[PDB]
RNA sequence: GGAGAGUUUGAUCCUGGCUCAGGACGAACGCUGGCGGCGUGCCUAAUACAUGCAAGUCGAGCGGACAGAUGGGAGCUUGCUCCCUGAUGUUAGCGGCGGACGGGUGAGUAACACGUGGGUAACCUGCCUGUAAGACUGGGAUAACUCCGGGAAACCGGGGCUAAUACCGGAUGGUUGUUUGAACCGCAUGGUUCAAACAUAAAAGGUGGCUUCGGCUACCACUUACAGAUGGACCCGCGGCGCAUUAGCUAGUUGGUGAGGUAACGGCUCACCAAGGCGACGAUGCGUAGCCGACCUGAGAGGGUGAUCGGCCACACUGGGACUGAGACACGGCCCAGACUCCUACGGGAGGCAGCAGUAGGGAAUCUUCCGCAAUGGACGAAAGUCUGACGGAGCAACGCCGCGUGAGUGAUGAAGGUUUUCGGAUCGUAAAGCUCUGUUGUUAGGGAAGAACAAGUGCCGUUCGAAUAGGGCGGUACCUUGACGGUACCUAACCAGAAAGCCACGGCUAACUACGUGCCAGCAGCCGCGGUAAUACGUAGGUGGCAAGCGUUGUCCGGAAUUAUUGGGCGUAAAGGGCUCGCAGGCGGUUUCUUAAGUCUGAUGUGAAAGCCCCCGGCUCAACCGGGGAGGGUCAUUGGAAACUGGG
RNA sequence: CCGAAGGUGGGACAGAUGAUUGGGGUGAAGUCGUAACAAGGUAGCCGUAUCGGAAGGUGCGGCUGG
């Protein structure tokens, strides 16, 4: 992070854009089923990309409202 | 808005007639005409809550702050937010008989303009104190659904008294609870904000 | 030194004014000594008020009204109670 | 027109070692914010014996005062019970 | 004014934690996005700043200037060019006043910094009032201006000249000091008033008008004293923090005498002595922090916060210093040292956005290099005026709150189409279309406020000055003026449902369900926990529900949580009785009575500013908001009653 | 004389980092035993000493929570 402090998070929709050296927006979500992850990686944000092919639950996981 | 919907889910005649009921008496939708189970006591408090916000098409801003205001105010503190929803001013256009809803009564404080005691109001939400000769501009003095609205004759209730030609609504001491609803449960949409 | 000044109150395109007993070194909105009543301007027609007795009271210690506060004054008269009193 | 009344304690001399002074403990107790029962506390004072007059264990007056030196500003006013 | 629910088990009751349902943000993020009002908008780097402004003003203090031409003449080409001192305007410099206010920031600061209450016989206070005495008589310089000389500049030095409301002598003075008498009064030092003498301590003129030219007067300014007012100082009671895995800390520290110093008391500073001072009621040390009115939550007690607004504080690139001035040890002043940026002709110079805009950086993250001094303040001026990034506004951002919207009445062919179906239909559902109709908003086009009162200038009238109807002050009228916002809010007419809805959830808590795909994979999740081919928990569609230009997630507060229990919990076995004693400090104290009045209760007085919460009315089209009026809040100070209880004798 | 900064010096506190190390936690059906729960096949536990790959054993005293 811009601290300084690395932590595991998480990455929570279906297919993610993330390599190495990303820059990530991190907000605090507990990760029950892994443990030691205690962030979520927020979708959508400065370069991890809104999820592929999703409809409902549109602002989580970043998706603009996508055509109709 | 639909606002039949909103009446056969609620299971009351929002207007208060023999509509809206009859040959759909179930809820809305593909789990509707199957029986429905009852609901817990968080479901009959938005049952009553929503029966009487649906009643005035009120928002929860607005419901949320008439509550408070009404519990600053003394007595019994669901009467006293009946009364004030029955001061609002798109309810003393529907209930001088000025529309056939409270849709058509909003639409005419919003734009088709109704007037207190002079100059104009614009504002479904104001709130009308007693002694207050509601009246239209010599503009829209007569016109089509007020001329219909006077046509169909409707009751006056007792805390009002209304003029066919001069068309001037006024009041009188206080619109008493019981002359109010006889549908709507108070005092469980007390306990709905009491939580 | 010692002034009596407006002081503003109000929001913001609907000033108000509190006829206020300040120094010239505070601030407009700020600290002060006492307050005799009001001022509205934006009402169509008049409506100033003035104490009337305790604005006296700090005229004679020395307090040097503004123009504004001076006519003010003038209007309800009591700069000819002060001239009154100084003909005493 | 009486001038205005300065501030007078009573209090015990805890030591008389200082060149023509004494400290006081005031015994003046007082209560709580929260739990309301009211307890002690003993607040000890420099206060000047311009005679010297004092000894251990003496109920004394003292008046408050001009600041005397550093942290002097009280005298005395009429001794009261002296210690046996 | 007080709601609970899931989860330890095969089942249960307790204990017990965890998790959820709420309200809040100076919030951010994601999806989405219509307006109007009012508020708010670098929380992070007290990081560094390009540029532009943010403090000047007075020609009624002064000298010199620049123009200018009322008349006066000048030389000729009809194109022009001066020289006398009219008004008239312009202001480098002296000088006075201001720059110490206003605006920013919260780094320091854990103690008089702040809040509250006092005390000053221990104090200062320009400008402002009000009253009383005055304002005489001279002197010598200097800026400007020139003439040199030195400097890259910054600028500096030398000789000349000149004025003041500049500065300095001098007279007269009820100050101040000394000395001697009194008189009365306290709270120890002491206080107030009277008299005398000695020693000194003032001051300035400018404008207008009247005129016998000596002067006389008003206004402003000057000096001294005494009050008021205002601002400032210092001192004390109480109060608001974490750690004892910080227990010992001080030596100008703790007192004395004397001196200096200060506006003043004081180890504030110094000499000389004494061995003191703070301390488990938490000294010292370390960590953190501007404090408060208030704000959020809560039934309340409390807990958290210290944004905006308002008071006090501290700071001004870092550390130190003084100067001047009434007041600074001075944000846009100075001198020095350090770091950084810049210029240099290498000798030396300049700078300080934590003023309003803006830039770069740090960051999840917070704005315009705008218009105006019209209004309210300020500074100066006799005033007109000038200055004013305070302030009024304007712009950006749903950042918050509030209010109006995206239609309305009628409508069964329950149209098409979606989804589901035991294929009878059910549903999206009167919701579309049909008919009728409004125009808030959208747009076009007209009309157009309050915010303005004034200042100043005239004319009156009363009045004080005056040698006087001059002339000026003071008061009342009676006119003529003044808008950045802005042709903005606002009003009126025309037109079309036309431009205007999304977000989240649907197992339970928790309102809201089905279908298709997946197959312990993809994934969801706050918890219980879903999903391994019949998934109402995953993804999609339909539907429903919640709200609504918002919605959801996050981060922190508070509640829920009686889960720090004072209100309001416990310790036989669930966590918890010291292994037990002797005991210091502390806490608690059987009975009768007298007395006291510290606690307690009660009264009066002051005060706890304004805004805020609350009550009552009023104005904005309602609301938010504004405004008026009141209430509330102290273990607070002084003062007066009670004596049951606690305490004292 | 005072005096900011700077200089020298010896200590005090605090954060990193350090070959190596010691205990701890969590983890794919790993290895060795089976110490405890029943009289758990030697009743268990508490304190203490000692020994032992390891749970543990043994002594002494105490406890029933036999």
């Amino acid at each position: 992070l811009t601290n300084g402090i690395e932590v595991t998070a998480y990455i929570p929709g279906i297919g993610h854009n993330l390599q190495e050296h990303s820059v990530v927006l991190i907000r605090g979500g507990r990760v029950k089923d892994l443990p030691g992850v205690r962030y979520h990686i927020v979708r959508g944000a400065l370069d991890t990309a809104g999820v592929e092919n999703r409809a409902q639950g549109r602002s989580k996981y970043g998706t603009k409202k996508p055509k109709a | 808005g639909p606002s039949w919907k909103l009446s056969r889910r609620l299971g009351i005649s929002l207007s208060g007639t023999g509509k809206e009921l009859e040959k759909r008496p179930y809820a809305p939708g593909p789990h509707g005409p199957g029986q429905r189970k009852k609901l817990s006591e968080y479901g009959l408090q938005l049952q009553e809550k929503q029966k009487l916000r649906h009643m005035y098409g009120v928002n929860e801003r607005q419901f949320r702050t008439l509550f408070d205001k009404a519990g600053k105010l003394a007595g019994k503190h669901g009467e006293n937010f009946m009364i004030l929803l029955d001061s609002r001013l798109d309810n003393v256009v529907y209930k001088l008989g000025l529309a056939r809803t409270r849709r058509q009564a909003r639409q005419l404080v919003n734009h088709g303009h109704i007037l207190v005691d002079g100059s104009r109001v614009d504002i479904p939400s104001y709130l009308v104190k007693p002694g207050q000769t509601i009246g239209v501009r010599e503009k829209s003095r007569n016109l089509s659904i007020i001329k219909e609205s006077v046509e169909v004759n409707n009751f006056v209730p007792e805390y009002l008294t209304f003029d066919a030609e001069k068309l001037e609504g006024t009041f009188t001491r206080l619109p008493e609870r019981s002359e109010l609803a006889p549908e709507i449960n108070e005092a469980l949409i007390v306990e709905f904000y009491s939580r | 030194a010692v002034k009596i000044r407006l002081k503003r109150m109000g929001a913001k395109k609907s000033p108000f004014y509190r006829i206020v007993v300040a120094d010239s070194r505070s601030p407009r909105d700020g600290r002060f000594i006492e307050t005799v009543g009001t001022y509205n301007p934006v009402a169509k027609p008049a409506e100033v008020k003035i104490d009337e007795e305790l604005a006296l009271k700090w005229l004679q210690t020395g307090a040097k009204p503004s123009d504004t506060v001076r006519n003010l004054f003038s209007s309800q008269g009591i700069m000819e109670k002060f001239h009154n009193a100084k003909q005493g | 027109s009486e001038r205005n009344q300065r501030k007078v304690y009573q209090g015990r001399v805890v030591s008389d070692k200082m060149d023509k002074t004494i400290t006081v403990v005031v015994e003046t107790y007082k209560k709580h914010t929260l739990y309301g029962k009211r307890v002690k506390y003993s607040k000890k004072f420099k206060a000047h014996d311009e005679n010297n007059q004092a000894k251990i264990g003496d109920i004394v007056k003292i008046m408050e005062t001009r600041p005397l030196s550093a942290t002097k500003r009280f005298r005395l006013v009429e001794v009261v019970e002296e210690a046996v």
